[PDB]
């Protein structure tokens, strides 16, 4: 609820926790009782 | 020639002061610091 806001200084600090924003979730190609479970020529990764 | 010319050159003594011979030198001021901080968890970007 503003607008632009130019500042002198950048003062910041990050701070953790456990939502799952802060999770990276990943699964194998080819991967058994998983999505895309076929015989791949190639490792690759995929999104979870 | 007598009755005529008699030019008179003049020198008068103004002062005599004792002046300063000036050997290395510098400029300085008035400074005030500015700090921008930024806080990182362990092994974020350079955190090691
Ligand atoms: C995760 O942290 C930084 C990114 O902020 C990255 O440079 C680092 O290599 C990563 N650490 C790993 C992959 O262990």
């Amino acid at each position: 609820n503003s607008k632009k806001v130019y500042l002198d200084k950048l003062d910041l600090k990050t701070e953790e926790n456990l939502l799952p924003d802060s999770f990276v979730c990943f699964e194998h190609k080819g991967q058994y009782k998983g999505t895309m479970d076929s015989g791949q020529t190639k490792r690759e990764l995929k999104s979870f | 020639v007598k009755e005529d010319q008699t030019k008179f050159l003049k020198i008068k003594t103004v002062s005599s002061e004792l002046s300063c011979r000036e050997g290395q030198s510098y400029w300085t001021g008035s400074f005030s610091p500015k700090c921008l901080s930024s806080r990182r968890c362990h092994l974020v970007g350079e955190c090691h």
